[PDB]
């Protein structure tokens, strides 16, 4: 079973292979669900591959001294003729229960049926959430975690404090930017110091990636702040940034509306370390492939249809084509670190993983019927969440023949609009695979505490969160 | 004014990386995907100013082998990630007829035409053995690679196993410290001094020279996050580009001077070597200008290209008919100087708004050819048609030429080194300045002559009269003596010549009767060899593409017993035309 497929794909190096030994064994059972035990540090199978933007703890080098973000006018009525997000109440149907949620309300699972699942469906101003993001963290937050939610209507960012073991939660801050639609949303994680939250990153439809300090201790449960000046704004005149990933705690990669890719230094912005053309046009996403055993490497897919992996040390000599698609408007890509592979869709309806050191070993994961809209992976486990345009979340285990080398995968949820009623349905219902619905982003909590939590929004504005099991 | 642009139809490039080179003998090379594309140098007495008639463009398929083939990817990892081998960069030898290609898998292989010669390899590691850049020795016949250790490995030649070139590892230099794996990403090798760069953008220089000297290297620039765009070297002055900067480094005195660019979009340097004025041309997609390389960098504009380019690019404003109803940019896919450095070739493309991909084969380019000066010369750095190209690109201007040189004036000023062995004696002539000028001018005139050469030949033979005892040699010098209207040795045999299937005998007389043909004993008249002046009895000839003179192919002549003189000629001029020094084509 998989002895020199794994050698072919990953090389020798008795260490890395032992990391892969722990992954194969740990989760080889986990068809659609993994034991919680396997995510705890003390587990003999615990494998946890932090992202590049930890490992240094940045902050003082990047946000430093006087770059700091800005003021806060609540007033709520202020907020309202400023981000008109409501009127209505969306008609819902969970299992067989009719509910009628307006914005800011939620339905909590532990008072639903048997009341055995943990988790909620929340109705963010719906419509829609651009991107969201569970900021991995355990450092004076016993079972408490924060998760950010980007929302558009000029449009803003909501911030949720939440419990890991009950999946209670409150909305703690509503920050109004005028950055328009915001995506590739992710927390730095190298930002800390005391004096509340961590600090948070994203690309905006204004073409700049910017960072902002998220800060406000419980002397006021929920505030309405007006971010008026980000702490950092990576920008390049006459080009527009469309995607970014971290490379280190102090550098980023990004792509541009024009096909160029750049490397930026957060200790020193404006002047990008390189700026070279990589694609023919608009770059839809770029993700970093960090490994403790190879030069870290970057992947990149565009409206041109192509999908390359290269090494920034010298793109010219490393540029490798994984494949070329029929050129979607959306091809989301993430790096799943336990298998060292990128997980991406083509244009249409098939997830694939490709190891970053083996562009030839594309493994198809799932492929069904509808343009895959988003996907989420983890540092802790090899499971992939994946939400289609038909409003459906799919789980699945990487460890295809990816650590198996001789089946595929199930749906956890399925949204549905009415055919006139106004009734949105979710279906808890089990089913295995051999508008104002769909799914806009899905992400794992990635901490040993809430490792089995995930969130997923649909365009309708219904953000739901669950703790994974057997219902 | 300007030659008509060359259409390169239905090719594509892997990147915007500079895929154009211009070889000594006049050949264009484009590193296109998946095959190299070649612009074969062609001769036409007349071109209605269409560079179409100077290069015919063709697919140049090659057979890359992976030395790392059966090796599992390691520290790089992106290594054998793409199995199928294709070309990344390509640089023809500045000296020999010969060319090396870095492949996508870090192999640097050397080629004669298409046949691979040797695929450069050495020591061990793998890190040691996979490469990211190579430079040719501009002075003798060697090559350098840069590897993933931050190391330069040098390869020399002969070795042989009978006259087949063949390279081998010769020496190395470490550039980064041991506990590090930044790679060598640039090597420019100029004259007597070599400069290379590493992944961390630190830059080194040395003198590789009297080889017994284990060459001392010196760092000329710290490591930096600023990625080195392009690196070249102008009379002992190193020039870098950046994102938004150009830096200059005087090796001559050790001092750095650098200027912003505004553009911040990386872009390439073209040295203007004939300036006696340390000048360069920075050029980008967007704009471009001159920079004088005094202590202060100075921007003067001219550009002598951009006038032409933006003229062409404004004319294209009909296919977007004036106004921003669309969004246009000029794309450069490569730039390269002439081997002699007198002209410039630019591969470019011009497009619009948001594109509609348009599959692989489907997509064309243009190569623009433009003169960089008002006068030129027959440089030793180009041969054959490469000269002709410059001639054409310079609107039919004759090149400079020394005073009191004339086309019937003696080789080596008449001072013929007849004491030399025959083969050295021919080299001696070929290198001569007069031979070069004559060769080029022969491409200009109606009736190529080689008299000045023939006389040198004759003075050689005559010197050794008692050694012309071979009848082919005889018939040959007799013929020469006739053309030169000069006292021949007497003689009294006939000559018998063959081909695969037939023989014709010739009276030694009848080699004097006529300059163009000889007639046989059986009264069949044949054309003459043109290196040898011997009879042509055989399909198996080579042809000079300019003069159309046909030369005997000795490598296909088992049958006929050529003497020292006559053979030594046919061997020596088996591949190069004496008339114009272009390479002969098998017919």
């Amino acid at each position: 079973s998989a002895r020199d497929k794994i050698e072919r794909i990953y090389g020798l190096n008795k260490e890395k292979l032992l990391l892969l030994a722990k992954v194969k064994e740990g989760f080889e059972t986990s068809v659609f669900d993994f034991p919680f035990k396997n995510i705890q540090p003390d587990s003999p199978y615990f494998v946890c591959l932090d992202p590049p933007c930890k490992k240094e703890s940045a902050y003082n080098k990047v946000i430093g001294d006087k770059n700091r973000t800005v003021y806060h006018e609540i007033n709520k009525t202020e907020f309202e003729n400023m981000i008109k997000l409501r009127t209505k109440r969306l008609k819902l149907l969970i299992g067989e229960v009719d509910a009628e949620v307006s914005t800011g309300d939620k339905i909590e699972f532990p008072v639903l049926a048997n009341g055995k699942r943990r988790g909620f469906i929340y109705n963010v101003g719906g419509t829609d959430i651009a991107w969201l993001n569970i900021e991995e963290n355990t450092d004076i937050g016993k079972d408490i975690q924060y998760l950010a939610v980007a929302v558009s209507q000029s449009s803003c960012i909501q911030i949720f404090k939440m419990n890991t073991s009950t999946l209670h939660c409150v909305k703690v801050q509503t920050i109004v930017h005028s950055f328009g639609e915001v995506w590739d949303l992710k927390w730095h994680e190298g930002c800390h110091a005391p004096h509340l939250v961590g600090c948070l990153s994203f690309v905006s439809q204004e073409g700049t990636i910017n960072f902002l300090e998220i800060i406000d201790n419980a002397t006021d449960v929920h505030v309405f702040k007006m971010c008026e000046k980000p702490s950092l704004t990576l920008s390049l005149a006459d080009s527009l940034i469309t995607t970014f990933d971290f490379l280190s705690p102090t550098t980023v990669v990004c792509g541009f509306k024009n096909g160029f890719v750049a490397e930026f230094d957060l200790t020193d912005p404006e002047v990008p370390s390189f700026y070279d053309q990589v694609h023919d046009s608009y770059i839809l996403s770029v993700s970093t492939a960090y490994s403790d055993f190879e030069d870290t490497v970057v992947s990149t897919v565009a409206v041109d249809g192509y999908f390359y992996i290269f090494n920034p040390k010298d793109i010219a000599t490393t540029k490798t084509t994984v494949s070329r698609f029929r050129g979607s408007n959306l091809v989301p890509v993430v790096y799943c670190p336990q298998i060292y592979s990128y997980i991406y869709s083509d244009g249409a309806s098939s997830l694939r993983a490709v190891p970053s050191r083996a562009a030839f070993a594309v493994h198809p994961l799932v492929s069904r019927e509808t343009t895959i809209t988003a996907i989420g992976v983890s540092r802790l486990h090899p499971m992939v969440l994946a939400g289609s345009a038909d409003g459906s979340l799919i789980i699945t285990n990487a460890a295809r023949r990816l650590l198996h080398g001789i089946q595929k995968s199930l749906r956890l949820w399925k949204w549905d609009y009415s055919i006139k009623d106004d009734k949105y349905r979710i279906d808890s219902s089990y089913e295995v695979y051999p508008h104002g619905i769909n799914i806009t982003c899905t992400k794992w909590n990635e901490t040993s505490a809430g490792g089995k939590c995930y969130a997923f929004s649909n365009s309708a504005g219904l953000l739901t969160l669950e703790y994974l099991s057997l219902e | 004014k300007l030659l008509k642009d060359l259409l390169v139809d239905r090719k594509e490039f892997e990147d915007w990386k500079n895929n154009l080179t211009w070889a000594r003998d006049g050949t264009l090379y484009l590193t296109t995907f998946p095959d190299i594309s070649i612009g074969q140098p062609k001769y036409a007495k007349d071109i209605n100013c269409n560079s179409k008639n100077l290069f015919h463009v063709k697919e140049f398929p090659l057979e890359f082998e992976n030395k790392l083939d059966f090796e599992l990817a390691q520290q790089n990892g992106l290594l054998n990630s793409q199995p199928v081998c294709y070309p990344r960069v390509c640089k023809p030898s500045p000296i020999d007829d010969w060319m090396a290609v870095l492949s996508n898998n870090g192999n640097v292989s050397v080629f004669k035409d298409n046949k691979m010669l040797t695929n450069l390899d050495s020591k061990g590691n793998l890190s040691s053995r996979t490469y990211h850049c190579f430079e040719w020795n501009p002075i003798e016949s060697s090559i350098v690679v840069g590897n993933e250790d931050g190391e330069l490995q040098f390869f020399s030649i002969r070795k042989n196993s009978e006259n087949t070139p063949e390279f081998y590892f010769e020496s190395s230099i470490r550039l980064s410290d041991a506990g590090s794996k930044d790679w060598v990403t640039h090597i420019v090798w100029y004259e007597d001094v070599l400069v290379a760069a590493l992944s961390n953008n630190s830059v080194f220089s040395m003198t590789v020279s009297a080889s017994s000297h284990q060459p001392v290297s010196r760092m000329i620039q710290n490591a930096s996050r600023r990625k080195i765009t392009d690196l070249k070297i102008v009379d002992y002055k190193v020039v870098l580009t950046c994102p938004g900067y150009v830096h200059k480094i005087d090796l001559k005195n050790y001092s750095i001077s650098s200027l912003k660019t505004g553009s911040l979009e990386n872009f390439h340097i073209i040295p203007l070597n004939h300036e006696k004025e340390s000048t360069i041309l920075l050029m980008s997609n967007k704009t471009s200008y001159k920079v004088l390389l005094e202590d202060e960098l100075h921007v003067t504009a001219d550009n002598i290209i951009a006038p032409y380019l933006e003229k062409k690019f404004k004319k294209w404003s009909t296919i977007w008919n004036e106004f921003n109803n669309y969004e246009t940019t000029l794309v450069i896919h490569g730039i390269s100087l002439s081997p002699d450095g007198y002209s410039i070739a630019i591969v470019y493309d011009m497009e619009r708004v948001a594109f509609k991909y348009k599959i692989a084969s489907e997509q064309s380019f243009n190569i623009m050819f433009a003169p960089l000066y008002h006068t030129w010369t027959i440089s030793e750095r180009a041969v054959g048609l490469a000269w002709y190209q410059t001639y054409q690109i310079y609107n039919q201007s004759l090149p400079k030429l020394p005073e009191n040189f004339s086309m019937n004036k003696k080789l080596l000023n008449g001072n013929y080194p007849i004491s030399l062995d025959f083969q050295s004696y021919l080299n001696a002539l070929m290198k001569s300045e007069e031979m070069r000028i004559i060769m080029f001018l022969n491409m200009t005139i109606d009736k190529p002559s080689i008299l000045s050469f023939l006389e040198a030949l004759y003075e050689y033979a005559i010197n050794k009269k008692s050694e012309l005892t071979n009848s082919f040699d005889l018939a040959c010098v007799l013929s020469i003596a006739a053309i030169l209207k000069r006292e021949a040795p007497i003689y009294n045999g006939t000559l018998l010549m063959k081909n695969s299937f037939l023989e014709e005998t010739f009276n030694l007389e009848s080699f004097t009767a006529d300059p163009e043909t000889v007639t046989s004993t059986t009264n069949n008249t044949w054309k003459r060899c043109g290196v040898t002046l011997l009879p042509i009895l055989t399909t198996h000839v080579k042809i000079c593409p300019v003069s159309k003179q046909r030369v005997i192919d000795i490598k296909r002549d088992d049958l006929n017993d050529y003497g020292w003189f006559t053979r030594g000629l046919l061997e020596r001029f088996n591949e190069i035309s004496v008339y114009c020094g272009t390479t002969l084509e098998v017919m």
